[PDB]
């Protein structure tokens, strides 16, 4: 035995589930209509919303 | 013969925001000019009840409180893409064959 | 904001319990994500040291 | 080896299929034989010959 | 032979994209992780010893 | 699967004030760099401030900016900015960020910003210990002089003592260009510049060795019977100490001079930046110009 | 697919095709008869 009494620390990660409670209309969300944007190339065209 | 019995597709379980119970926690409003605004703020004004007290103890006082709250930001996006051949067949029909 | 909506209303079914006369709704969000690329954010990791 | 063009082009029956695991894992872990996992839109279904 | 000098590489009807093949011994990479866009160059070096 | 985006939206998440969106509107048609391309990105990745570090080496910032991608700003609106990537050869409009004056018919380069005057203009969206530091668009001679002076200062740092280096650095830190003057911030010597020094000195010794007898003797021969201010300056720069040419061989001479030509090209590429813009007629207020994007 | 905020990547058009194959298992059982019983049957 050397002249030490070193202490160890280690952390664990758990896979766990959650349950979440809220009241009626805690936060109000305001949104606009989806907006379409376009990009063109010869092989394929693409869209973003 | 190999006898393909059937070609099976998928029908998605459709979900809409107002259909879910999570909407009960929410309050959903549309605002067509939304992208223009910088921030949305709300103001609160509160005054407190006070209790009269007997001599010997210092008396309570009036108070006034103002509180301000601010709006969040969280845009979302989704891409979908198509190959030019599908566009060509959507637009152009040629030789009329089946 | 109280004037901004909720003018039309439709019925739909969901589960409820009676506790402390604060009746509340329960919904399991498994169906909304199901097969999508993003994981359900209620399935969370917790850490202890 | 399977005629995937036929599966794309031919009409098909709608079903509410329910994979036991997340479906991308089942494709990733070769539960089935003869898979095809093309991303995006693959125009190869059109070259009928 | 028909050949493209400023192009996306495709069949006449664009029914399918055409790939470009490089022999394995000539192919070289100078990074372990790849950004979603990367360029490809032709390299000639000489041994004078 | 993947698709290379061309229209880029940047969203802020700080609770901006009216002055912030006001200053954003002033920045319309400027050029901003991005490290990665997506449809929607956070403001933290936009601008050059993310890269600054306490060492503040200018050569490091130049090298980092060389790798980055350049985009233009369009249709500024509330907390959502649209950035359009340029396509090679098209005609674009741009508003210059820095104070350097432009001229028509020349070329422009991208450089990290410089110390100019009182250092007044840093009002660009300073928020939450983050700021929108834009790169500079400057004409070719100023950029070439900046690179030249950094490299020359680095070379001079060797074989010299500390105080001689300090005097030389304090001299080289300044630049004059088209009635304007600018100062280079933190031009500290670093290993990044040492790589440039090594390659430049190798190329310079190669051009020294490849030079033929006739090329070397040309200047000394011409000084014999010609005379002009250019010639007297050139002779004054050189050290001080007819006949038939010792050897004549156009084939070997042309091969040698072609090799020396390649070596001179390699030496020159050290200071030449990527030629991003070729310019057209400019608004007389010098604020905005029409340009073509190249490279 | 499901949307996500800025910075984070997003999933694309994704399709999966899978196949199922049948399994065989024929069965059998014999019954044997004698010549006398066969002749009575005739």
């Amino acid at each position: 035995h050397p002249g030490f009494a070193l202490t160890a620390v280690r952390t664990d990660t758990f896979e766990v589930d959650m349950l979440l409670y809220s009241g009626k209309s805690c936060t109000s969300v305001i949104i606009n209509n989806p907006i379409v944007t376009k990009e063109e190339r010869d092989i394929s065209t693409t869209y973003h919303v | 013969f190999e006898a393909i019995f059937g070609t099976f597709c998928n029908r998605l379980e459709w979900v809409y925001f107002l259909t879910s119970g999570l909407a009960a926690a929410a309050h959903a409003i549309k605002f067509h000019d939304l992208n223009k605004l910088t921030t949305g703020k709300m103001l609160f004004h509160v005054q407190v009840p006070r209790v009269a007290s007997g001599a010997g103890l210092p008396t309570s006082r009036q108070t006034t409180i103002m509180v301000t709250k601010y709006s969040e930001k969280s845009p979302i996006t989704i891409p979908f893409e198509l190959s030019a051949a599908c566009l060509t067949y959507l637009r152009e029909t040629f030789e009329g064959t089946i | 904001l109280s004037q901004a909506g909720a003018h039309s209303l439709t019925p739909l079914s969901m589960d409820v319990i009676r506790l402390g006369e604060k009746t509340v709704i329960m919904e399991n969000l498994r169906r909304v994500y199901k097969n999508t690329d993003t994981k359900d954010p209620l399935e969370r990791n917790v850490d202890l040291t | 080896m399977e005629n995937w063009s036929a599966l794309e082009l031919l009409p098909k029956v709608g079903i509410p299929t329910d994979f036991l695991t997340h479906v991308k894992t089942s494709a990733g872990e070769e539960m089935f034989e003869a898979l095809r996992i093309y991303y995006g839109d693959d125009p190869e279904r059109y070259n009928i010959h | 032979l028909t050949c493209v000098m400023r192009g996306y590489l495709y069949n006449t009807l664009k029914t399918e994209v055409f790939a470009l093949m490089i022999p394995k011994d000539m192919y070289l990479t100078w990074e372990e992780t790849r950004g979603r866009l990367q360029y490809v160059y032709l390299i000639i070096v000489y041994d004078y010893d | 699967m993947a698709a290379m985006e061309a229209n880029i939206f940047c969203t802020f998440d700080h609770k901006l004030s009216i002055a912030d969106v006001g200053k954003l509107t002033k920045l319309v048609a400027a050029v901003v760099p991005i490290p990665q391309r997506l449809h929607l990105i956070k403001h933290y990745q936009l601008g050059l401030h993310q890269f600054v570090d306490h060492t503040r080496g200018y050569v490091r910032l130049r090298g980092l900016l060389r790798n980055m991608t350049l985009t233009l700003m369009r249709r500024v609106e509330g907390n959502q900015i649209l950035l359009h990537v340029p396509t090679h050869g098209l005609l674009y409009t741009v508003l210059n960020t820095g104070p350097v004056t432009w001229e028509k018919g020349d070329a422009l380069c991208v450089l990290p910003p410089l110390f100019h005057g009182p250092l007044a203009r840093e009002n660009l969206l300073t928020l939450g210990q983050w700021e929108l530091v834009l790169p500079w668009i400057v004409p070719m001679p100023l950029a070439l002089e900046i690179n030249q002076r950094l490299l020359i200062m680095g070379l001079f740092s060797l074989d010299r003592s500390y105080e001689e280096v300090k005097a030389a650095v304090q001299q080289l830190q300044t630049i004059t260009f088209r009635d304007a003057t600018f100062t280079i911030p933190d031009p500290v010597i670093d290993q990044h510049l040492l790589i440039d020094m090594k390659t430049a000195c190798l190329s310079m010794s190669m051009v020294a060795n490849l030079a033929s007898e006739l090329t070397m003797t040309y200047v000394r021969k011409l000084a014999l019977e010609d005379s002009s201010m250019l010639l007297v300056k050139c002779q004054e720069l050189l050290m001080r100490l007819p006949a038939r040419p010792q050897h004549v061989s156009p084939d070997d001479e042309i091969a040698r001079l072609s090799a020396l030509f390649v070596m001179l090209r390699q030496l020159d590429d050290l200071i030449r930046e990527q030629v991003v813009f070729t310019v057209c007629d400019v608004s007389p207020d010098n604020k905005s110009a029409t340009c073509i994007f190249k490279g």
